[PDB]
């Protein structure tokens, strides 16, 4: 049930990121509206600048968390599908790669790592040949519906909001400012 | 009518009004005497009249209602407040009282109040259920209080310099130290105008200790907010009691989730007055100052704070250094690390006459991250890094030269970053 | 209804409970008066009431019982303790006493004690048979007190630097020497967090002298162990009282084989308070400090020891240097070699805003061989040897870079030795 946990955590991250983008857009729109108005709410102007900055940081953090969750669920799906397919076809897979595999079966550490590297780059050119002749690739039914629900790749709105990084000093100062914002909203 | 309506009127309008109505002699009496006479006559006329003021309790529970218009001088114009209503409606010092007032009873020199209908800018039954100021939990200042007017005035540049030198926070505690003849008064007026022009909502209070009269009269005709100033003619006891009155008024106003800003000039003079008034405790430190003498000014200066549920008290005080009397140096040493805001002025900058005479390198604000947005933190950090190694006189010259040609602070930042 | 639990709840709940309990007003006075009124009403209701606190002995057995929630402030909420009970159960200052409390009869206004049911978190009979802190043989620190949080955070980096700068163990006597605005407050924050996270068993208390109220509130709402602070508003007498109360409570706790940790900010302010409160002995040193005036703080700072019988008392007191006041470096000279651990901070590193700003070469500990192991001792030795040449700013930049590259201290050491 770990795959389902990854799936619904990714859905929760998507919902949270969409929500954060929603109030960020709302705050930006209201700030621009106050700029349009002639009335000088300068204190409110600085407050709104603080709000939009901290909510932009929150949106960036939520998008990053969504990216990590999507990568984690994709990795879990790969682990599961590769594991049972390899359990199905392992006899023939090892027959194809008998030398290095039974070398790893009993050898020194460096020789074992060399055998693993040889197996990995052998499968390198195998996969490159397969993708060079270029057939169409599809998922597996249950993982097919799950990963069509979550999508092949995260949305471009999730990646463009995470292209900028924050120094750790900025990280905890923005965390404190977000806590102050939460306290202010509680008031 | 209201007492403040005819108290604030000039002596000429008052003399004409007193002569038109027909009272015999009005020429050789003060504001208070004329006000008392005309109010007594209007009382015996029979019409209903109102009164205004702020309350004070004496050592025996006796209540006096002063008024800030007359610079808090004590006189018979102050309104009678019997213990009956100070106990019934649990009032205390700093409360503003308005409502029905009573003519003085035969044998009483003080006008009384029939009843109160408006206290602390709120209905009386709501004002009773409040929270005490010392029961509130302080906070770091987080609401930015920008000083740049943005109108492109000649003096606005000076204010702009402060917006580049040290931040201003709502509910912040600060000191601006300066030697004599450095421009303290002009900076105070600039701050007051910026407060009245950018943030009209917040309550602005200016307090002046033992200042010579002409700057006082300038203040009453320059600052929109009410100003309380006592000249050096008055004794130090009046100085300390008016300081207590102002701070208590500010605390009571903050109690109602209302922002209050106090401008002090000077904290050193107030400390000297307290040392004069407070009896010696037998432990006289260096400079001829009692150990307990500076305890009260510390409380007054530390009353500034920022509150959880709302309301804040901002105090900006001036301290004198290099005055030739080293007791002032002792006072400044005792007040070295108390303030969040630290601003410095120097004689050498003012000798070259560049204004404002602000020492940029040694002036700054602590915990400034919570005040404003990050990107201008890096902007000001770059500016401070590029201005720090080079000298202070040249620092002010460079700053004024590259700030006058621009329009606003963001324009200055963009101009400096493009170059 | 515990007195402590009602003290913990904020003022609004106190007012609501008072209104629900048929009590009028109780909205425009201090917390102690509200608590006194609530307790009087509950006593008049008739139900039994019990409390707790810390004992204080006056000059004639006129015993008092304070509470750490109110920072040991003298108020109506304090509990009377008669000399009869003191002579009966053999109490002294600093004892933690909890038990039944009594409403006051006519002629007195302070709660008494019906009977005591817990002394120093122990049975009262076993509390009397305890050896004094002065009769316990000191030793060198043995158990290492690791500061590495280990949760893989980013502020823990500072704590990690601590494990690279100066080892801290149970019973250290340490001084944090730092200029103004160098990171003392949040360095103490990190130390307190590490103490409360890695070592939940040891008792942690943070003492703050003449600190601004906002910093006090930030301290209280972050640390886990109980914290006591006195602002600069209060006189130096209260500073001395609070310091003495804290040290006596720590001694009483460590008398029960407990591990007590005290964080002091700052020892310079406490020394100033003692100097301005102790009567002059006629022999004044440079800076205006009396000769014996520094005798009292040293005792407070001299209690840090590792008891052979059991338990330990660690004290980490920070000191201020380069503050522009001669008294500060006079006090620093009088406290230079007294401590066995030193942590030097420099404004030069903080100017470049690289944190933590630690003078690594000057900072260190004394005979750490009894604290740590050997192989990591040579790891630290070679790290010091390779970090000795370059300047402090470059050293800290290199250290933070390498520490950010790795994950834990062991990972840092293995990465350093493999390259
Ligand atoms: N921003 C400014 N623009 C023009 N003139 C200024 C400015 N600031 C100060 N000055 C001049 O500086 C001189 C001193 O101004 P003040 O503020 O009265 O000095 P001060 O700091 O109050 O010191 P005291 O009160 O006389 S001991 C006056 O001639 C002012 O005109
Ligand atoms: N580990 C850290 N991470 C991020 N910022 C830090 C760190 N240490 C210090 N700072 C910054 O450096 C300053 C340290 O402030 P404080 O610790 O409050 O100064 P201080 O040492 O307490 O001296 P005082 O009491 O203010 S005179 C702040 O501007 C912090 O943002
Ligand atoms: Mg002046
Ligand atoms: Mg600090």
């Amino acid at each position: 049930t770990a795959l389902q946990q990854a799936f619904d955590t990714c859905q929760n991250n998507k919902a949270a990121w969409l929500q954060r983008k929603n109030e960020l857009a709302a705050a930006e729109q209201e700030y621009l509206r106050l700029l349009s108005g002639e009335g000088r709410n300068v204190s409110r102007l600085d407050e709104l600048r603080n709000i939009i900055e901290v909510r932009k940081w929150q949106v960036n953090q939520a998008a990053g968390r969504y990216i990590r969750s999507h990568e984690a669920v994709q990795h879990i799906s790969i682990r599961d599908r590769l594991n049972d397919f390899m359990q199905q076809h392992g006899t023939a897979l090892a027959a194809a790669l008998a030398p290095e595999l039974m070398g790893y079966s009993e050898l020194t550490a460096i020789a074992r790592n060399c055998a693993i590297q040889r197996a990995t780059d052998a499968l390198r050119e195998a996969l490159l040949s397969w993708l060079a002749k270029g057939e169409k690739i599809n998922y597996s039914a249950q993982d097919s519906d799950i990963l069509t629900t979550i999508g092949f790749r995260p949305d471009v709105a999730s990646v463009d909001d995470s292209r900028e990084k924050f120094t750790p000093a900025q990280n905890m100062i923005f965390s404190r400012k977000s806590a102050q914002l939460a306290s202010r909203q509680s008031v | 009518m209201n007492l403040t309506e005819l108290k604030n009127t000039p002596v000429s309008e008052l003399i004409t009004l007193g002569e038109n109505m027909g009272l015999e002699n009005l020429a050789r009496m003060r504001k208070q005497d004329i006000i008392f006479a005309i109010l007594k006559q209007h009382a015996k006329s029979g019409e209903d009249i109102f009164g205004d003021g702020v309350l004070e309790i004496l050592q025996d529970g006796f209540g006096f209602l002063r008024s800030a218009d007359s610079s808090y001088l004590a006189g018979p114009d102050d309104i009678y407040v019997s213990p009956s209503q100070i106990r019934r409606f649990n009032l205390r010092t700093g409360d503003t009282i308005s409502g029905k007032i009573r003519p003085p009873k035969e044998g009483e020199r003080y006008f009384a109040l029939l009843k109160v209908n408006e206290v602390n800018f709120d209905k009386p039954e709501n004002a009773r259920n409040k929270i005490l100021f010392e029961n509130l939990t302080p906070l770091h200042a987080n609401s930015r209080l920008r000083m740049e007017r943005g109108n492109g005035s000649t003096e606005d540049l000076t204010a702009r310099v402060l917006d580049l030198a040290s931040l201003i926070g709502r509910g912040q505690r600060g000191l601006i130290v300066a030697p004599p003849k450095a421009g303290k008064t002009m900076l105070l007026q600039n701050i007051a105008q910026s407060i009245a022009y950018n943030h009209p909502d917040c309550v602005l209070m200016v307090l002046l200790i033992d200042e010579r009269p002409e700057e006082v009269t300038e203040m009453q005709r320059l600052v929109k907010g009410e100003v309380v100033a006592s000249t050096f003619d008055e004794p130090a006891s009046r100085h300390v009691q008016v300081a207590e009155m102002v701070i208590e008024k500010a605390k009571r106003l903050v109690e109602h989730k209302k922002d209050v800003i106090i401008l002090l000039d000077s904290i050193t003079r107030l400390a000297r007055a307290y040392n004069t008034v407070v009896p010696a405790s037998g432990k006289v430190l260096t400079g001829g100052v009692d150990a307990n003498a500076l305890h009260r000014p510390k409380r007054f200066f530390g009353a500034a704070r920022n509150v959880e549920e709302g309301g804040s008290l901002t105090i900006i005080a001036t301290a004198l250094i290099d005055t030739g009397s080293k007791m002032d140096e002792v006072i400044y040493e005792e007040f070295k690390g108390t303030g969040n805001m630290e601003l410095h002025l120097s004689r050498k900058i003012a000798e070259k006459r560049v204004f404002p005479a602000i020492d940029y390198n040694r002036s700054g604000t602590r915990k400034e991250e919570l005040l404003t947005t990050q990107e201008e933190l890096q902007k000001m950090w770059i500016l401070r890094k590029i201005i720090h190694p080079m000298g202070e006189i040249d620092a002010m010259e460079f700053l004024i030269n590259k700030l006058a040609m621009t329009k606003t602070n963001d324009d200055f930042f963009e101009m400096m970053k493009r170059s």
